[PDB]
């Protein structure tokens, strides 16, 4: 390969890790790096935007364990009415729903929590701060999070506004996954004017951008004018 | 009063997706009639509660 | 013989014995030593798992008396009402009719106390203890005499979990009686599949769990690479 394509690859694998859904030692990574930008930092309003960045973290971490413990104290319960394969459905459909109804609780305060991240990092008025390492990669993990928690529970249409302010940040729009979700939360909002019979001027409007973030995403791992790329030319046109 | 009110007999022997089985059928009959019993000796509690009251 | 073909042979027949249905001088020998055990473990819960064992076996053993003489009692009464075939034919069912029904309820209040020496060992939470060799003796006898128990009825399909948990104890698994009841009683289920036209899951299960037993039994007992092993696998495989 190119010395620019073998640092591609490498870039690449470090963008899906970034993207990696959370764990325990990517949250102490994470919380690690994030910490790095309040030392240097130094801002009251910076540490309680972190502060609340960490809490709304820890309830989706606190959430995964439930889902686990859940769906554990339900496969040892002794099912004696479940002879059908029916009853095996109902009681897959009441475990799953509960679960879901669940997590959609654990992301709306994930979501205040990153509200109010964002709302102190929106106090940090002075022009010289804003453009800051510091202020841009935490904003970045914040919009990041809340893209993810959104994603998990297929509420694609939520994604679009704070995938574009994300990829708005410090060559964000460089990074392949942020495309991968631009281009598939758009794709979904396509096929709803198809399903819903609506207009015409967004059919087209939500299928250029698929496209447009389709082709980035491409260009961005593959490189312009691979046989990868000169592939979705012609898919595109 | 909850299901372990009674014993809680449920299934026969043959297939099953459990691991458990019913007993002697007429203690299983017998059961149900102490599981009747001692409901309705708990309702009679309330009832005689509830003439009281 | 060799060394280990003598010392297998001695182990056999003592695992035959210790197998052995109950009778009083076995019952003398099990007690004596459970409360030396006892005494050495000084443990109040072992104690209480004891003494409830122990009146699960006396259950047991009382119900044996009573079936000899409830039969001897019949076998004296003068039957002015058998002057037919189908008459003696219909009192004989009669009698092991009542045997049976009173059998089921002794085993029923065995497995009660059983039941409540197991809560006992249960409630032993320290894992120092729980790995003493006077917890896994009493463990073992408790599960012994409950598979036996359910045996002696043929309720082989309920001796299964308790087997499984018996083998787990101790070096249980080196136990040629405890691998022949598991495939003789995985044998009765596969047979109930094939009578009651079940899945085939079931059916493969089943059998294959028998002949993992039935190998497993033959190897303890003949050696591996015996005629008898080499007979069994090569109908197995």
């Amino acid at each position: 390969l190119t010395e620019d394509q073998k640092k591609k690859k490498k870039e690449i694998m470090e963008q899906e890790s970034l993207w990696k859904n959370p764990d325990f030692k990517g949250y102490n990574k994470t919380f690690q790096e994030l910490h790095q930008l309040s030392k240097t930092f130094a801002n009251n309003q910076f540490r309680l935007a972190l502060s609340n960045y960490q809490s709304g973290v820890n309830t989706i971490m606190k959430n995964r364990d439930w889902v686990e413990q859940y769906r554990k104290e339900e496969a040892e319960k002794k099912r004696l009415d479940e002879k059908w394969y029916w009853q095996k459905v109902d009681r897959k459909a009441r475990e799953e729903r509960v679960v879901y109804r669940e997590k959609m609780k654990a992301k709306q305060d994930a979501l205040n929590y990153f509200s109010k991240a964002i709302n102190h990092l929106d106090e940090i008025k002075n022009p010289d701060l804003r453009e800051r390492p510091e202020f841009k990669r935490l904003l970045s993990d914040v919009y990041r999070s809340w893209i993810m928690a959104e994603y998990d529970l297929q509420n694609l249409p939520q994604t679009i506004p704070i995938l574009e302010l994300y990829i708005e940040i410090d060559d964000n729009e460089k990074e392949y996954p942020a495309h991968k979700y631009l281009a598939s939360a758009y794709s979904f909002e396509e096929n709803m004017i198809k399903k819903t019979k609506g207009p015409d001027d967004m059919l087209f409007k939500y299928r250029y951008k698929k496209n447009v973030h389709l082709l980035r995403a491409t260009e961005l791992k593959y490189g312009k004018d691979s046989p990868e790329y000169k592939h979705i030319v012609n898919v595109i046109n | 009063t909850m299901t372990a009110r009674s014993l809680n007999l449920k299934g026969q022997s043959g297939e099953l997706l459990s691991l458990s089985t019913a007993d002697k059928s007429n203690d299983a009959i017998g059961t149900l009639d102490a599981a009747l019993t001692r409901i309705s000796k708990q309702r009679a509690n309330l009832g005689a509660y509830f003439n009281r009251l």
